[PDB]
């Protein structure tokens, strides 16, 4: 009860960063999950509005009206979807340096707690298997 | 610039291992182990380390595997000291290296080790 107290506590604080690692790792997941879900929508939102004012220009040198609406409804859309695809990549990029830090600090509590005499099986207690 | 590098799993980093013949040498701050009953081995060093300005910064720790997966090596900080610098991970390394291959040992670096701080040049390795 005194440099094991030590150990004890050290060991309980890779608990917590790690903890801290999986969980954001966890929440940097989703984002990049639906980063590229909305961008592939983005994609397809944009060859639609594409196809939109191309079936404008293909049959506008002849003269069908009610089809300018949509297009500015999907412009509205995608302008729309890709403001909040943005601000994914922004709250994601703000959880690079996070995730980097905590993974080393975790990296060097667990080193650390092996110097001190932490064999492999009592690493893996406070890591959760 | 500014990452961190692991060659190591948390298994690989945490994994007990023992000496036979423990020669512990200290380099700054820096806590160089390894096996001298080893001998006549391919022996990877593996690392895991933060960069920054496409330098090395920090070293986590270093650990000398064989082919087999069997630890016989160790560059680690000391817990109850302070930090360490660019030079003494590559001095470091170069202790480790000229200490395993006085034993016959064919010693290489990982990749990244061998992007931020390298040693040897290397020998040939037994069948």
């Amino acid at each position: 009860g005194s440099k094991e107290d030590s150990v004890e506590a050290v060991g309980a604080q890779l608990k917590v960063y790690h903890q801290q690692y999986q969980d954001k790792s966890r929440e940097y997941d989703q984002l990049y999950e639906e980063y590229t879900r909305t961008s592939q929508e983005l994609q397809m939102k944009r060859t639609a509005i594409e196809a939109f004012n191309e079936t404008i220009k293909i049959f506008e040198e002849q003269g069908i009206a009610e089809i300018h609406e949509s297009r500015t409804k999907l412009e509205q859309q995608l302008r729309a979807q890709a403001s909040d695809n943005r601000e994914i990549d922004k709250r994601m990029n703000s959880l690079k340096p996070d995730l980097m830090q905590l993974r080393k600090i975790r990296d060097q509590y667990l080193v650390w707690l092996t110097q001190k005499g932490a064999r492999q099986k009592k690493i893996n207690e406070w890591l959760g298997i | 610039a500014s990452r961190y590098l692991t060659d190591m799993t948390l298994e690989e980093m945490s994994r007990d291992w023992f000496m036979l013949m423990p020669k512990q040498k200290v380099a700054g701050s820096l806590c160089i182990r390894m096996d001298q009953a080893i001998m006549d081995k391919n022996i990877i060093l593996k690392a895991n380390f933060s960069v920054i300005f496409d330098r090395l910064e920090t070293l986590i720790l270093l650990r000398a595997f064989t082919e087999e997966g069997a630890i016989v090596g160790e560059i680690s900080p000391l817990p109850s000291l302070p930090g360490h610098t660019d030079e003494d991970v590559k001095n470091a390394v170069g202790v480790l290296i000229g200490g395993l291959e006085a034993n016959d040992n064919t010693v290489r670096v990982s990749e990244t080790l061998q992007r931020f701080a390298w040693r040897s040049s290397n020998e040939n390795g037994r069948p």
